[PDB]
């Protein structure tokens, strides 16, 4: 036994050399700042873990957002606020303003700088091609970023990227479930979204690293240039690698659990049969084909991979010919 | 045995009426005008004065009894006023006989009665608490047919008028709306206003 | 009948909805209610009609109140409890605001303070944004804790539809048809306060 | 049998010269203002006729005096009004601001100019003898011009006498009680108040004119100067003429209802008795000596006569020596 063990092609020991107190979230003494400088204004969105309100700082008067954080394990808390920290800062990354708590039932919340997104479904309805090249250059940055210091999203995923189209601006949000790479650890596969998580995730593979945020990304490239949402739309966690492997073909998958040496679940075998890979044009149509090129299939292609170390770096998606147009434009 | 006056006081729901003077009802002066608005005026102040009546007709005998409860009610209004219905009123006020404020941070407050109207018919009796300066509906539903214009709209301005003494501080503390340690900016209200106004 | 269909079908428990099975079931629900809750584990088994195995068995009932108490404090913050409760506001089961101006506008429940023991459940009324004594004295011993300080305000985050217009009309203090001149108050405290 | 008619010495016929709607008080249109242009203060005081408030007048920020009026025949209310009106300008006498009403219940309230008053205890036991001496004089010139104007007050006594004492200011207050001269007219003789009732009423005799208020006048002068009050103590309004009578003697008490032939009330008949004229040196002792003069006893002696007709009028009065010394201050 054992499944054979993986790293990540890029920044694999950036945390290694590194003093601990920059990974070891657990060590973390939170500052906390004072409550009463913010004061509620509306509800912006909710989900599993906290309550998310605009409000208005007083000192000065201007809008912030507050995460407020539902009772969870404090380790999770202080892993969040040490990344948002860490990365603070960094090119498209949520600015962390200030910590807060309730001084009677402790609850805390963290306060970021003020972004305003657009009508991000109601935005995309008419995303141009340029606009999704754009756009996921932009990710990539972020993304690229934070691979680059030692920490992988782990969530990536349309709810978490806020965009101001107005201005053309961009922002990776929502911490919560980012940790910290270390070589050689078995995480948790439960993280993600069911439509986003990558095969290591769907197989219990606990070896991996940045490249599953490079697999979410393709998810969603996926989903805005084929105008389907979510692209893998599968009805349990078991189901969604059978969408999976309709499209990527159930070769690669019996290849990629050989070469990792990998226990499939039993129920797995009952469920996955046996299909061909599908051509990525297959999936164009009248009302997408304005946003596929032949440079968009590669790059998909290059992303959405079983094998996780056959996947682009972001570093390495950015140099694709796809961005060539966007990078000229940013060489102003 | 008792009185008209000391029964109709003692009826279940006439719990916020004091007992008139008999001296200030025989006094025709405080009954100016009263003899205009309810209907067998004399028969009605003899029943209220325990005076002999006139018994053949049942139901005339009840038409009389209710003319007698309006002018005892209409007499009270003014009685009330005076110097001396404010001392008994205020007697029943530091027993709590007028029961006491629902605002929280009023702290029980006793309160006193009043008329959102003068003109009999138009609303019940209504509670003045003389801390949040507001008006209230008595708790219990016994107190939801005695007419408002039956104590006036000015009982309780005058009271506080010749006993000044007898008003309580302005609430030392008020309700601070958190959700979860945070205050919520009255902005969220337009925009709450807003949306059942789009709505 | 379930325990939690018993609990809020007794009297002075009308202002309790009834909390999903589900919810509870789900341990990243109840994260950190261990640690408030004496005999957690058994009463948490009592809430879901678990197997048991003197008057033992009344001080885990009363855990067992106390922490599907705190519970609710939480459930109907989300949007499925608020759905429960809204539907309950609906029918007025919280009682109706007693200012005379406020015209009977229905009440929510409302904790003036998040921890058990400090204060009993108010009522808050969405019209005059202030908080009241229930009436009815049956209410008069359900702990605030299990609904919290944040209930009502966020059920109007939540639905900002719901709320109702500020009160058309005020109050007019009037002597002899004679409004009062607020410099009477005034001397009314001044007096007050020399005795 | 029958009682012999009478006239004032003084102002006979001052109203059957007049516009009828002078003296016609039933039909005087009552012209009413905006009642919300006042607020109340305080409760000032009360009567059996109205409550008393002090206000402010909220168009011009004025301390005003509100009498509301309680439930009355309305005859009575426009005959307060009337005089009033008529009076308002005179010397020492009230200014009616404005009329107003409650709309709803229609209770009317007349609207005075704010008088600062100083009570009976810090003012009439503590005055000086020039001081009882000034505001007499002050009365006389109120007294004197609503006599001149056709009106008798019909009600004087203290209570119906503010004093401003910081600024020497005196006015005659509360007409609800006054009422038109017209010579032969008999007149109700429940009026003024028990201690303050002239003979002419205690007897029921009805034909009286404006000597009237010179008892009164006289009821208080003595009052003031030998500190005694009220001056004559009756216990009911038959006792009031014995005490009367044991001062001034049953004589002329005899003379006069013989002189206007007045049918004395059976219950007189073994009450009265027979008493000297007692001088009144007599009411003199250490605690007022200070404030009785020869002059202030012969001005009081012409004032208080069982014959109205041998009082002094109000501008005779004011020719009195006791006022010399005043009359002669008030002309550097
Ligand atoms: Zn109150
Ligand atoms: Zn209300």
């Amino acid at each position: 036994s054992g499944p054979v063990p993986s790293r990540a092609r890029v920044y694999t020991d950036v945390n290694t050399h590194r003093p601990r107190e920059y990974w070891d979230y657990e060590s973390h003494v939170v500052e906390w700042g004072n409550q009463d400088d913010y004061q509620l204004v509306r509800k912006l969105g909710r989900g599993k873990y906290s309550e998310v309100f605009e409000a208005i700082n007083i000192t000065n008067n201007e809008k912030v957002v507050v995460k407020i954080l539902k009772p969870v394990k404090k380790k999770k808390i202080k892993r969040e606020i040490k990344i948002l920290e860490n990365l603070r800062g960094g090119p498209n990354i949520i600015t962390l303003a200030d910590i807060v708590k309730d001084p009677v039932s402790r609850t805390p919340a963290l306060v970021f700088e003020h972004v305003n997104n657009t009508d991000e479904k109601q935005l995309y309805q008419t995303l141009t091609d340029y606009d999704i090249r754009f756009y996921m250059y932009e990710i990539l940055k972020a993304l690229d970023y934070c691979h680059s210091m030692g920490i992988m999203h782990r969530d990536v995923k349309p709810h978490n990227v806020m965009i101001d189209h107005e201005h053309r601006k961009l922002r990776l949000i929502d911490w919560g479930l980012a940790e910290f790479y270390h070589p050689g650890q078995e995480y948790n596969v439960r993280v993600a979204s069911r439509y986003f998580k990558g095969p290591e995730l769907l197989v219990d593979y606990q070896m991996y690293d940045y490249s599953l945020d490079m697999w979410s990304l393709g998810c969603m490239l996926a989903s805005m240039i084929f105008r389907k949402e979510p692209f893998f739309h599968g009805h349990d966690n078991y189901d969604q690698l059978v969408r999976i492997a309709k499209v990527l073909g159930t070769e690669d998958l019996y290849d990629y659990i050989d070469k990792y040496n990998i226990e499939l679940d039993p129920r797995f075998n009952d469920i996955l049969g046996r299909h061909s890979r599908k051509r990525w044009e297959r999936f164009v149509h009248s009302e997408n084909q304005h946003l596929v090129s032949p440079e968009a299939l590669d790059f998909l292609d290059k992303l959405l991979r079983y094998d996780h170390q056959s996947r682009l770096t972001a570093r390495e998606a950015m140099e694709h010919p796809y961005f060539y147009t966007v990078v000229k434009d940013q060489a102003r | 045995e008792v009185s008209w006056i000391s029964w109709f006081c003692g009826l279940r729901g006439n719990e916020f009426f004091c007992e008139v003077d008999e001296d200030y009802i025989q006094d025709k002066f405080n009954l100016t005008g009263l003899n205009e608005q309810v209907p067998h005026y004399r028969q009605a102040l003899d029943m209220i004065l325990d005076l002999e009546p006139d018994e053949d007709n049942p139901n005339q005998s009840d038409l009389i009894e209710q003319a007698a409860e309006m002018l005892y009610g209409l007499i009270h209004a003014r009685y009330i006023l005076t110097n001396r219905g404010i001392a008994q009123m205020l007697e029943k006020y530091q027993q709590g006989d007028f029961g006491y404020c629902p605002r929280v941070y009023c702290e029980n407050q006793p309160m006193l009665p009043i008329g959102l109207s003068d003109i009999p018919g138009e609303a019940m009796v209504k509670l003045y608490c003389p801390k949040c300066m507001d008006v209230y509906t008595p708790k219990s539903s016994r107190h939801h047919h005695t007419d408002g214009a039956y104590f006036g709209t000015g009982f309780p301005h005058m009271l506080f008028m010749v006993h000044p003494e007898y008003r309580p501080k302005r609430p030392a503390n008020q309700f601070v709306p958190r959700l979860y340690g945070f205050k919520i900016h009255p902005m969220a209200y337009q925009l709450q206003l807003q949306a059942a106004s789009n709505f």
